[PDB]
RNA sequence: UAUACAAAAUUGUUAAGUGCUGAUUUAACCAAUAAAAAUAUAAAUAAUUUUACCAUUAGGUA
């Protein structure tokens, strides 16, 4: 229905453009938010007062006649713009001319009545937190307008999103002080606007409080903004907001309807937004998509607002960036479009777009259920190289996950043989049980194929661990060695599954008897089909269907041991009382197949919100120590440096 | 025990009392904490109290001990909770069970030579043990008491 | 595969038991595990006099290789003093 | 650059030089290519005769 | 460091700036009248509870018997009153 | 920006006043003019005489 | 002190000696021990402990506590010991251990490069995080500027022994910027390259593994 | 004139108390923080940042 909207709005904007052109030709068929902010930031930048005061320093022909007069022997004081600086390197570390210390909130606070907040906020050293920030600016009693209001709120936000998770309470409630205290500071003037709630509703969406910041800071603004008309105009940056807000929480419908809200009130919408309503798309299609599986929106018509929200997004001319592809890539595979995700990358490449290891990630991950693809992937993986992007474990994942739905093997030996080795990084269990059972289940295993999986099951042993797929794995690996024909590999790995403690599985001794049946070459004999079907009776471990068939391909391979013929008779008794009691026969179930998207596939990184800028710029006033004396001192310098000194030894 | 926390409150009547505890509970159990023991060890006559309430400066109060097993975060909002209830007097916390007070302070040595792992699993009267109780009655729970106390009204 | 190994610790392959840190003395641990590694058949033990590794490296005086005995690798970590 | 590490650089290139003819080896010999000319000489520039 | 009516423990600067003057049963007390006593949590009252809190509370209303929610932000900064009230009002003139 | 820009001007007039060397003492220039009050208030209107 | 309470996060029972008797427990036995009627049936040998060589195995519960430990425990003590209750130290360590998972060499392995590199890295984030609260911590500020040098050092000496894992990092971590020169002056004077030869780290690259030394 | 070589810690937290606007003094638990790149010959291995009421001030009246 965002496409009807759009040009519904674009043909009532275009309506009310010429009914008022004919009461009072061609227009934007939407209002832009950001373009009058633009026009007065370049017209301040273009006024004669700032450009007098960025002005270069004045040269010595400038200043006067070579030196010696005081006051005109240097050049005058000269003044930088942070953000649009006419010099480059505005700091030095000279002897005489640091500047550095001189960058502090305590400068600054000499011109507070004149002061950007924003700017103080983001090009400052040592500032205090921001309620003592707050509580200056009232001491200093400054008439604080939205803007600064909006800094203070997002400086805040800032210290919230760069805490920890279990950290973020404290600075919510810090926020929401220091929003009551504007709220209530009557002198100096203070004005809390759609900006300042705008970032409140960040700050609730960084903190993770849907029903502290939806219900609470926007009903807010909403309320401002009905009972003063024009004097609370939401912006973009309002939706964005709760756009962001909605991602964070979950929310998909009040998502959607805060977009629909922005295309009708004829205004266009940000490139941000439209990722985050592509992002709540695809968050929409995977829970259909489960909900399915389990087995209400159509499908269909889900898909159709994807791609009419792609549509949209050149509809409005908003160029679109990795973000924007990453999210488009993510929604068709929710949605099951391998030939879109194609196509948008192929998009994303033509013209200018740095496609990041996750657009890579969902690339792989789309064509999961489409078979002939190896090829594909195997250029994937050599193309990763030029673009200056690495494979990680997230991506072999993937890749061995492809490998393993489409049963191939050989694909799986190839990408562990070319390019994983070269990576020396410790595999995960989650990565060996893929290619372990793309191995198993390939038609026309190889040896190579066992001495890999063994090379992945040592490393992974060597390498630490924290999920437990051990059983699984093992099983998988009994199965490759049955196809094999492995029996001493087969037998082998009994010893290290005993050594994990984990217990044997009829599943796991099924493999072991078709592994003796199918290995008459290498060995394998009546006597190891008496001791694989001594388990059964000895570990009190329930016999199979796939048991019975696999001791008589045994049976059929190497004679008739009374012992083989008695069990084959009780099993085959055993069998028939199962199937009285039930209905069907039991079999051993085959083990299912990872198919989770990348975006929940056990990231082994938490965060890091470190800054190089910050770090450089010795923000929050870092402090070395420095050498005293020792560096300065170089004794008399009377005579010449002769070994030993010039009284080699003396006597007190 | 993760925390204690022992609460001096007003002897308002029962149905107020019951209110503050349940409020505590409800608290408590919906910020994903768990109650080890909740007891009451009735009204006392401590040697100074001055209510923030009423603001009447008289000795009258009750002691309540309350066991509970809550994160950092959550634990913030429970402090708050039972600091800012019209009702507490007085919120003591202990947070130092898990650890030994003062090993530090104590020596080097004993710095890194405890098991967190018993003080954890022991409740609060464990940690701190009441003047009734003993280690006498700790070995006579062991003991087979009930068919020893048999003759302990003999004379 | 190739793993570079920087800096003489590890050149000489120190273990780096104590956790976290690289700079911290190893020699007491590794005579230990030296002396574990000794074997208590015929099982004729190692004397104390200071050894070298390779045959090749013992005193060309012949009085001196007296007081030196071919150890395999036992012969490291020799001594008593540490760094002063 | 310091002087002082010119033997433990010597001594990592000769490892890294053995390791690699160790490992890589050669696979097969290749045909020389005629050397072109060099535009960087010494001395003062030539006149166009 | 000080605690508003031994209460709420905050720093003194702070304290002596916004959170004294701006109690709902100090600034407003006729506002902090009609606080409800039982369907309000007993750790919210108005002698801790702020101005601005926007978090929304219930009211007991005291021209007649209606319990409703509102905040106390909206209550006092914006103006707030009891919709039986308006409503009645309205209807009346 | 306005205000800024007059007080670097002001900063870089108080760096060119640098080169007149250390100002002189107060009964030069209170000895420079003899102007009074009167003269001085007399510009803007004449103020009545007191009664 | 530093060391032995590093060693006793990373490893089990390092602190329990042949006796199986702490210090502590020496003076203070009945803060030690108590009287459990209940006796240890159902604790027999651990038969998993295969998979659990050091602490770093097992982040997900409270103390280090393997999951097979609790079976025969109710939901009320698995909650009790689950991830919501572990205290800052632990998060702090479990957050360190899932990076050594990522790029540790061994069981046992504490000081590979990138191990540190992430570590000092960890390091740098709590400090400035409690600066972010504590502005006015002259001794933070201090610690905070040391551990920056070290993660400096750590991550240049990573970049230039192992690129994949650096670059991984770099990639993962979105500081692209986080070895950068700080001043035009020296870095003209090519003193920002030299530190590569000064370190020892010239000549390591494998040039035939990912170009053409002809 | 030239030369003679003339971590018992910090920050925060909390409790009491004096003051009576800033202020304001002590104590305690808890939280965070101690080591971790190459080399001693390596000729600069090193940063450019941080920190009650009066009388006279200890005398009276209350
Ligand atoms: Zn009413």
């Amino acid at each position: 229905r965002l496409a009807a909207a759009a040009v519904k709005a674009a043909e009532w904007y275009a309506a009310e453009n010429r009914r008022k052109q004919k009461g009072g030709c061609t227009a934007p068929l939407w209002f832009d938010d950001t373009e009058q902010n633009l026009l007065a930031r370049e017209q301040h930048v273009r006024s004669p007062a700032y450009r007098e005061l960025h002005r270069p320093a004045l040269t010595n022909a400038a200043m006067g006649l070579y030196g010696g007069e005081p006051g005109f022997e240097k050049a005058h004081r000269v003044w930088v713009d942070p953000d649009r600086p006419h010099i480059k390197h505005i700091y030095n570390q000279t002897a005489l001319a640091r500047n550095l210390r001189y960058a502090r909130y305590g400068y600054f606070k000499r011109d507070m009545h004149l002061l950007d907040v924003d700017k103080l906020v983001r090009h400052a050293r040592l500032l205090p937190t921001p309620g003592r920030l707050l509580t200056d600016f009232l001491y200093q009693r400054v008439p604080l307008p939205d803007k600064s209001c909006a800094a203070l709120i997002r400086y805040q936000r800032q210290q919230i999103e760069m805490l920890e998770v279990w950290g973020r309470h404290a600075s919510f409630q810090c926020a929401v002080e220091m929003f009551e205290r504007m709220i209530v500071t009557n002198i100096p003037p203070v004005e809390v606007g759609v900006e300042t709630h705008g970032e409140m509703v960040l700050c609730a969406a960084a903190c993770g409080k849907w029903e502290e910041g939806w219900n609470v800071y926007a009903n807010r603004a909403r309320e401002l903004e009905k009972e003063s008309p024009e004097s609370f105009i939401l912006n973009t940056f309002f939706f964005d907001a709760l756009l962001t807000l909605c991602v964070a929480a979950g929310r998909v419908s009040e998502g959607i309807d805060t977009l629909e809200e922005v295309i009708k009130r004829n205004l266009r919408p940000r490139g941000t937004m439209l990722n985050k309503a592509m992002i709540l798309y695809s968050i929409l299609g995977e829970q259909m998509s489960k909900h399915e599986a389990s087995r209400l929106c159509e499908p269909e018509e889900v898909e159709k607002m994807g791609l009419e929200v792609w549509s949209l997004f050149d509809f409005y001319q908003l160029p679109r960036t990795t973000a924007s592809i990453e999210a488009y890539m993510r929604m068709c595979c929710a949605f099951n479009k391998p030939t879109l995700v194609l196509k948008a990358q192929g998009f994303a490449d033509a013209s200018d777009i740095r496609l990041s290891i996750e657009c890579f990630h969902w690339l792989v991950y789309a064509i999961r259920g489409v078979a002939g693809f190896g090829d594909y992937v195997m250029d994937v993986l050599s193309q990763l190289r030029p673009r200056g992007l690495t494979p990680d474990f997230v991506l072999f994942t993937l890749s061995f996950m492809y490998c393993a739905l489409q049963r191939d093997g050989e694909l799986a030996l190839a990408i562990f043989d070319q390019h994983f080795v070269h990576q020396n990084m410790n595999p995960t269990p989650e990565m060996v049980l893929l290619f372990i059972q793309a191995c198993s289940n390939c038609e026309e295993p190889t040896a190579v194929m066992l001495e890999r999986s063994e090379t992945l099951i040592k490393r992974l042993e060597a390498v630490g661990s924290s999920v437990d797929l051990i059983s699984p794995i093992y099983d998988q690996f009994l199965e490759l060695c049955a196809h094999l024909g492995a029996v001493a590999s087969g037998f082998s790995a009994l010893k290290r599954i005993v050594g994990f403690g984990k217990p044997l599985t009829t599943r796991m001794i099924n493999s072991l008897l078709l592994a003796n049946s199918n290995a008459i070459s290498s060995n394998g004999s009546l006597s190891m089909t008496e001791e694989l079907v001594g388990f059964f009776t000895l570990l009190k471990i329930r016999p199979n269907a796939d048991t019975e068939i696999c001791v008589n391909l045994c049976r059929d391979a190497f004679g008739e041991s009374p012992v083989v013929n008695d069990f084959i008779k009780v099993i085959g008794e055993s069998l028939q009382g199962d199937s009285e009691k039930g209905e069907a026969p039991q079999y051993d179930e085959d083990i299912p197949v990872i198919q989770v998207p990348p975006h929940e596939l056990r990231q082994l990184r938490t965060e890091w919100k470190l800054s190089p800028r910050d770090i450089v710029l010795r923000r929050f006033g870092q402090h070395t120590k420095p050498p005293g004396k020792a560096a300065l001192d170089v004794g008399s310098m009377r005579g010449s440096v002769i070994p030993f000194g010039r009284s080699p030894g003396e006597q007190l | 025990v993760f925390y204690s926390f022992v609460l001096v409150m007003k002897p308002r009547q029962r149905r107020f009392t019951s209110q503050a505890l349940r409020e505590i509970g409800v608290a408590v159990y919906s910020n994903g904490g768990l109650i080890r023991s909740i007891t009451n060890e009735g009204i006392m006559r401590p040697y100074s109290r001055f209510r923030d309430a009423d603001n009447t400066p008289l000795t009258y109060a009750r002691y309540i001990i309350l066991q509970l097993d809550m994160g950092e975060e959550e634990m913030g909002k429970v402090d708050k909770i039972i600091r800012e209830h019209q009702d507490v007097l007085m919120a003591l916390k202990l947070n130092n069970l898990e650890r030994p007070v003062g090993i530090r302070s104590g020596n080097k040595e004993l710095q890194a030579a405890y098991f967190p792992l018993d003080t954890f699993t022991r409740l609060e009267e464990e940690i701190n043990w009441s003047p009734q109780t003993s280690a006498d009655i700790y070995t006579q729970l062991e003991m087979n008491w009930k068919e020893f106390s048999r003759t302990r009204w003999s004379s | 595969g190739h793993r570079l190994l920087h800096g003489k610790r590890e050149r000489e392959g120190s273990l780096f038991a104590v956790a976290n840190d690289v700079k911290r003395d190893e020699r007491l641990l590794r005579q230990q595990l030296n002396a574990l590694l000794e074997e208590e058949v015929p099982q004729t033990p190692l004397v104390d006099l200071p050894g070298v590794e390779r045959r090749r490296d013992l005193p060309a005086d012949p009085i001196t290789r007296l007081f030196f005995q071919h150890k395999g690798d036992h012969a490291l970590y020799y001594g008593t003093y540490d760094k002063p | 650059l310091k002087a002082g590490l010119l033997g433990h650089y010597q001594q990592e290139a000769f490892e890294a030089r053995k390791r690699f003819e160790e490992s890589t080896t050669y696979p097969g010999p290749i045909r020389a290519a005629t050397p072109g000319d060099t535009r960087f000489y010494s001395g003062s520039l030539e006149s166009i005769l | 460091h000080i605690r508003i009516a031994n209460r709420k423990r905050v720093e003194m600067f702070v304290a002596k700036r916004f959170h004294l003057p701006t109690r709902l049963a100090t600034a407003a007390p006729d506002i902090a009248a009609e606080w409800h006593d039982e369907l309000n949590p007993m750790h919210m009252y108005p002698a801790i509870i702020g101005i601005g809190h926007v978090q929304p509370v219930w009211w007991k209303c005291a021209i007649c018997s209606h319990s409703y929610q509102m905040s106390v932000e909206k209550r006092v900064v914006r103006g707030g009153g009891c919709p039986q009230c308006v409503v009645n009002g309205k209807r009346a003139v | 920006t306005q205000e800024k820009l007059a007080a670097a001007i002001q900063e870089h007039v108080q760096d060119a006043y640098r080169f007149s060397g250390p100002t002189p003492d107060q009964p030069r220039n209170r000895l420079a003019d003899p102007v009074t009050f009167e003269d001085a208030n007399n510009m803007i209107a004449p103020n009545a005489p007191a009664a | 002190p530093v060391q032995k309470k590093r060693q006793e996060q990373m490893l089990y029972g390092v602190n329990i000696p042949e006796t199986r008797q702490m210090k502590f427990e020496e003076q203070h036995p009945l803060l030690a021990g108590a009287l459990r009627k209940l006796e240890g049936q159902p604790k027999g040998f651990p038969f998993w402990y295969r998979k659990y060589p050091t602490r770093r195995h097992a982040y997900e519960y409270r103390f280090s506590i393997p999951v097979e430990m609790l079976d025969g425990y109710n939901d009320d003590v698995k909650k009790a010991l689950s991830k919501g209750m572990m205290s800052i130290q632990e998060k702090q360590f479990a957050q360190e251990a899932m990076y050594m998972e990522r790029y540790a060499e061994h069981d046992f392995d504490t000081t590979s490069p990138a191990v540190l590199a992430v570590k000092r890295a960890l390091k740098c984030r709590v400090l400035r995080n409690h600066l972010l609260t504590n502005p006015h911590n002259n001794i933070i500020k201090t610690v905070l500027a040391n551990t920056e040098r070290k993660l400096n050092h750590a991550l240049r000496r990573l970049r230039k022994v192992d690129f994949k894992k650096y670059w991984e990092i770099i990639r993962d971590h979105d500081v692209q910027d986080i070895l950068q020169p700080p001043n035009l002056v020296t870095y003209r004077q090519g003193s920002y390259w030299k530190y590569d030869w000064n370190a020892g780290l010239a000549i390591s690259t494998n040039l035939a593994d990912v170009m053409d030394p002809r």
